[PDB]
């Protein structure tokens, strides 16, 4: 039905394009190919977003709308924008539409699914409360990521979102029997190359043999129509591995703000009145239909890490604030923490996790993790007193809390394996058993005689005592000279 | 349910996500305002929608509800000519339901659009409603028919304190006459889908589904359902209210309802004002919360208690939607982010929180102890800012007692507070208050072979709860018998149990002491 | 404390003027 | 004879029709449903009506056909007393507390019985004897048979080792 139904371009205002159909308009979300010739190098494909009347329908362009004349011939596809799925996609790079953009021949496909799927019902939902050990101290201890969890990395410009996603791909996605999908939603085209090469070097993507990754990129260079829809294209591929193949899968959306921001561009041109802070009025609904599809069904299990840009370091902004409600482990990155020297720049008080609970994780995990949060809360109150009065003015017990709490802030830092170029030191995968025991002993006061800078930028307790030995030896030499 | 068609009022003209406008059919019948209309998406299937605008042209503005993907321009539109009615009653309990009334798989109807009880229809709130928290039930006491706001940041315990209030009713409801049972209605507006599932399992494990029904409009579902979800929640409660029974209504949350209503208003070209919300966004929450009330003796004496949740961004009460709901409700329960991370859970900021009808709402026994606690904590908070007095000692123990995960039973709460009031936990240190309270409730030291000899008053006998509510602790019947129980418990705890703390200064015993004390925070 | 509170209060009011001028300048473009 | 509500309107003091509805009781949750229906028809419960309800709580089994979890005729009974004393402002007469004493000895909860004979003796100055010896019999019954308290909780010497569950 409506398969090759012909229409003509009624109006062109930016990426938003109106189309007149003689025999009635197609349905909503229907993809339309612009058949007319023009002087183009690349094709044009329009997706209907609204209907104006029975014969006219408003659309958004996935490619640029350059050289588009009025009354240009337009033809329907059959349904929504269709994207290839299955194991033939693994190893290959894709765009919003599902065309291969890596110059390695035609894809093996054999099936295509629509980009705009409906979210699972209540009956399809299932909770599997197991800890996903990220090998990172601040995450595993304070806001542990769960299996099947939707996870969000909130932070402003240049804080360590892209660095943390890359470290999670090293730490978790390599030793994983499942496949992975990377939604490059409106981010740097140059960052996409470095991921493709580093995965080829480590052999998670393999040319000659078995691949365990899919790349779907709709970057900053692309117009808003693509950058909006490209998040869903990747999600359709992950949905195939979840529902059909019945499997545990990872999803990586960098960045989910760029989805909301892309919709904010079209929404203005579509003629909607903007809501708070100039965003689209359908901001909560846009995230709703996208984020609800990202979930652990009875058939399989998506485990999505997402990056979330906090514009102007304003966490009260609608784009992050609306996203926070959807997530299981909310990771919040602060600029002042980054500039002070602590990387990753995770502010643990604003963070939270659902599985931070005595039932899911062990009793020893919860009790130690709470004491770190409690001690850091006392430390922030004491930090205001030292600024006013002084370090000497504090009590005898409170001085010892400051010495431990200062070490807790330093020990929360960690040199990442992907960030060897930045830190100038080799990485550290810290085990969950190491993380809990080392922090437990620090709270007890077993490492009071250990110096403070020993804890800065190291892994577990063995690396702390190793650096403390090097500090003792070098301090002994300089004192002798 | 499958709604009742009548007349074909028009065709679908435009769609914009979850909103549409119609052109009238030949004749220009004109549908009635605020009524449901069924759009024929296929010959077999329909798609519901609510009428929001009746333009001069003849065009009719629609808010889409079901099968939004299946709606198209040029489709036929049938009218009901009636306001939205939904399934309501005892048969709906223990199930998840839409605002339209369809059950989610996992009874005479009632109007969702209804006027609130008038001046002579209501009465002063006297019946108490136990949240099961020593912090709340003393300082910010909720009465049946009251509207008590819950405000605070994300992950401060807004849902948990509301859900545990529903769970607290099961222990009473099981024992009491069903006339006075608190039937709960948890409305989930704009939440994530798995969060509703976890609450369903959590309600099921504590036997709450028997005395609870779950209204649900998740984030996947459209703005039309989210807008209408709290209204459908109250409708289900009003059945119990108008038929002489007491009810509870949690809206989680009104912040996401307002955003859904703003979407609807903006998409239909309603002039926006402050923070882009329409003119009547105050009226939205006002007519919702005013339907929650305490009826008179002349109309059954039933009730609908309201617990609206409203999320604040970085402790900002000056936001338009937050300030609106504060001015409607009878005070609030403020949840501070710094208290949450600091240790105090639930993180109830007592200075910021307030109940406008607190004293009259409380039980006679609870009014006795709580009147003194206001005097002690007032002096403790002042002296903490500016050498330990009696108020400083006893005040600090109350703060330790207010920490709790699951809700406390009325007997187990009031006795542990009465102990601290008369000063039974003065010699007991601050860190060992939860171990002292645990050994009071579950165990008992007097009976633990020796100095017992009480004729009736013990803590294992849970049935004394209702005798305490009648006579109070300060009374010739229970005063002397209670003060024995506490004297035996303190002397034995200080002698036998607290003596360990001077001793235990070794590895594997200090850690054993910690793990013991940390588990005592959870169980009250 | 006096002068910072005044700046908070000026920013509160100036924010809501600027918010609404932008929002209603949008629908003047949309008719 | 005459009575007025909080506003000052006339109120139906005709109690006797609603009393005979409570007598045809069968299960005691139906008594509450009648107590609702009186208030709905501007007829507040009389002092005799509460005693007629208290009778039905004692005589019948519990809520209805199926059993509820943790049934307690005493807790349902003592709630109704709290309603008449505090809210409705009515002192329960000698008949009221005698129904309470019967349920303690009938169900076997003697420990409550010790508390409520103290109540019945004080204030309302009456010692009904009949049930006092029947209550004291159940007290000695627990001692001589095995033990009176829970038993497994009492004897177990804790001191550092206490299970948290
Ligand atoms: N774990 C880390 N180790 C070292 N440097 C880091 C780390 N995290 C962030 N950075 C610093 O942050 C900068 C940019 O971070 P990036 O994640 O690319 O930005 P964004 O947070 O906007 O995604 C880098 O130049 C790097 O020096
Ligand atoms: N009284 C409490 N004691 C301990 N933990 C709590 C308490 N209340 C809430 N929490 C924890 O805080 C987290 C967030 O609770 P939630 O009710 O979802 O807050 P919000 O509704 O503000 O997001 C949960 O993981 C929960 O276990
Ligand atoms: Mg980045
Ligand atoms: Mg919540």
């Amino acid at each position: 039905d409506h398969k090759g139904r012909v229409g003509h371009v009624s109006q062109v205002i930016g990426a938003v394009v109106d189309v007149h159909f003689a025999d009635g308009v197609p349905p909503v979300l229907t993809a339309l190919d612009v058949v007319d010739k023009l002087g183009r190098d690349e094709p044009l494909t329009l997706e209907i977003v609204q209907h104006l009347d029975a014969h006219t329908g408003r659309c958004i362009a996935m490619q640029t709308t350059d050289l588009l004349k009025l009354k240009a011939k337009v033809v329907s596809t059959g349904g929504n924008i269709s994207v290839p799925v299955g194991r033939e996609t693994l190893g290959r790079i894709f765009n919003v539409l599902g065309d291969a953009i890596d110059q390695r021949g035609p894809v093996g496909e054999k099936l295509r699914m629509p980009i705009h799927a409906v979210a699972p019902k209540l009956a399809d939902q299932a909770a599997e409360d197991a800890v996903l050990t990220t090998g990172i101290k601040v995450i595993d201890l304070i806001l542990p990521y769960c299996k099947g969890g939707k996870i969000g990395l909130f932070g402003g410009a240049g804080v360590g979102k892209t660095v943390i996603i890359m470290e999670l791909i090293n730490n978790v996605a390599k030793g994983h029997g499942g496949f992975s999908v990377f939604a490059g939603v409106g981010e740097r085209t140059r960052e996409g190359t470095d991921l493709y090469l580093e995965m080829m070097q480590s052999k998670v993507i393999d040319l000659k043999g078995e691949s365990k990754c899919v790349l779907v990129y709709g970057q900053m260079n692309e117009p808003p129509g693509a950058r909006a829809r490209v998040a869903q294209s990747a999600l359709t591929m992950a949905e195939y591995f979840r529902d059909v193949e019945g499997q545990d899968v990872l999803l990586f959306i960098d960045n989910i703000f760029r989805f909301t921001q892309a919709n904010s561009e079209v929404s203005a041109l579509l003629g909607r009145i903007p809501a708070a802070v100039g965003y689209q009025p359908t901001l909560a609904e846009d995230l709703g239909q996208l984020q609800e599809r990202i979930t652990s069904t009875t058939k399989g299990s998506i485990t999505s890490v997402q990056a979330v840009y906090v514009p102007a370091d304003d966490i009260t902004d609608p784009a992050p604030a609306t996203t926070f409600s959807h997530l299981d482990a909310t990771t919040v990155l602060d600029r002042a923490v980054a500039e002070s020297g602590i990387y990753p720049a995770v502010n643990p008080l604003e963070c939270a996790s659902r599985i931070m609970d005595p039932d899911v994780i062990s009793v020893d995990h919860y009790n130690v993790a709470q004491d770190v949060v409690q001690m850091l809360t006392k430390y922030r109150e004491l930090q205001d007193i030292i600024a006013v009065l002084g370090i000497d003015e504090l009590s005898e017990e409170d001085k010892l809390i400051v010495d431990r709490a200062r070490k807790l802030v330093k020990f929360l830092s960690q040199p990442f394996q992907v960030a060897e170029v930045f830190t100038g030191m080799t990485g550290h995968y810290v085990q969950l058993d190491d993380t809990i025991d080392s922090f437990s002993g620090l709270l007890m006061g077993t490492y009071d005689q250990v110096p403070e800078m020993a804890f800065y930028m190291v892994g577990g307790i063995n690396s702390v005592l190793e650096k403390a030995k090097k500090m003792a030896e070098e301090a002994a030499e300089l004192e002798k000279m | 349910s499958f709604f009742k068609t009548t007349e074909m009022i028009g065709y679908v003209h435009s769609i914009d996500g979850t909103i549409a406008t119609l052109i009238p059919a030949p004749g220009n019948p004109g549908v009635a305002y605020n009524t449901i209309i069924q759009i024929q998406v296929s010959p077999t299937t329909f798609a519901a929608g609510l009428v929001f605008n009746l333009e001069k042209d003849g065009r009719i503005g629609i808010i889409l509800m079901d099968n939004i993907t299946e709606v198209q321009s040029g489709q036929k539109v049938m009218a009901t000519g009636q306001l939205l009615h939904i399934p309501v009653g005892a048969g709906v309990l223990g199930k998840v339901v839409n605002p339209l009334g369809h059950e989610v798989p996992v009874s005479t109807l009632g109007k969702v659009d209804t006027g609130a009880p008038n001046i002579v229809s209501r009465s002063p709130v006297n019946y108490n409603l136990l949240t099961g928290f020593k912090a709340v039930d003393t300082m910010i006491p909720i009465g049946r028919g009251q509207r008590e706001l819950i405000v605070g940041d994300r992950q401060t315990g807004k849902t948990s304190i509301a859900v545990s209030t529903i769970i607290n009713q099961v222990r009473i409801n099981q024992q009491i006459l069903s006339k006075n049972a608190v039937i709960s209605i948890y409305v989930s507006i704009g939440q994530r889908c798995s969060n509703v599932a976890r609450i369903h399992r959590l309600l099921q494990s504590y036997g709450a589904l028997r005395y609870t029904t779950v209204m649900a409009a998740t984030a996947a579902e459209p703005a039309g359902l989210q807008y209408l979800a709290p209204y459908a929640g109250v409708t289900m409660g009003e059945y119990f209210m108008n038929r002489g029974r007491h009810c509870l209504c949690v809206y989680d949350d009104l912040s996401k309802q307002a955003v859904a209503y703003r979407q609807i208003s903006l998409l239909l070209r309603r002039p926006p004002g402050r923070e882009a919300y329409p003119g009547d966004v105050f009226y939205l929450h006002s007519r919702l919360l005013e339907r929650a009330a305490m009826l008179s003796p002349g109309k059954g004496g039933g009730s609908v208690t309201a617990l609206p949740i409203v999320e604040t961004l970085s402790n900002d009460v000056t936001a338009y939607i937050v300030t609106n709901v504060i001015s409607i409700t009878d005070g609030q329960i403020y949840l501070d982010t710094k208290l949450f991370t600091g240790g105090q859970r639930p993180a109830v900021n007592i200075g910021l929180s307030v109940s406008r009808v607190g004293s009259s709402a409380q039980n006679a026994a609870m009014k006795g102890v709580a009147g003194k606690l206001k005097g002690i904590l007032a002096e403790y908070r002042k002296l903490a800012a500016d050498v330990q007095t009696i108020p400083m000692i006893r005040g600090a123990r109350f703060v330790a007692l207010f920490n709790q995960k699951q809700p406390s039973y009325f007997m187990n709460a009031i006795v542990s507070l009465y102990a601290c009031l008369n000063g039974y936990l003065d010699d007991v240190k601050v860190q060992y208050v939860k171990f002292y309270e645990y050994l009071l409730v579950h165990r008992d030291l007097g009976i633990m072979y020796g100095t017992a000899k009480n004729k009736f008053f013990y803590m294992y006998v849970q049935e004394l709860n209702y005798l305490i509510r009648f006579f109070t602790l300060n009374s010739p019947i229970l005063h002397g018998e209670l003060e024995e129980m506490l004297k035996q418990h303190t002397h034995l705890f200080l002698q036998h149990y607290q003596s360990k703390m001077n001793a235990i200064k070794s590895e594997k015993d200090v850690k054993a002491l910690k793990n013991l004390l940390y588990s005592c925070k959870r169980a009250v | 404390q006096q002068r910072t509170s005044s700046l908070y209060n000026k920013t509160r009011q100036f924010g809501i003027t600027a918010a609404l001028i932008e929002i209603l300048s949008a629908m003047s473009s949309l008719e | 004879a005459k009575k007025y509500d909080l506003f000052g309107y006339e109120v139906d003091t005709n109690t006797a029709p609603w009393i005979e509805k409570i007598k045809k009781c069968k299960y005691y949750d139906e008594a509450g449903e009648v107590l609702v229906n009186m208030n709905v028809s501007n007829c507040p419960p009389d002092i005799a009506t509460y005693n007629a309800t208290l009778q039905c709580i004692y005589q019948s089994p519990s809520k209805q056909s199926t059993p509820v979890d943790n049934e307690s005729k005493f807790c349902a009974m003592m709630d109704l007393l709290e309603e008449m004393q505090h809210r409705n402002r009515l002192k329960p007469n000698e008949e009221s507390w005698t129904w309470v004493m019967k349920e303690c000895v009938k169900s076997g909860q003697f420990r409550l019985g010790y508390c409520i004979q103290q109540v019945m003796e004080t204030e309302c100055k009456g010692c009904p004897a009949d049930l006092v010896k029947a209550n004291e019999a159940n007290a000695q019954k627990a001692k001589t048979e095995g033990k009176e308290h829970p038993g497994h909780l009492s004897q177990q010497a804790g001191l550092f080792d206490v299970k948290v569950e």
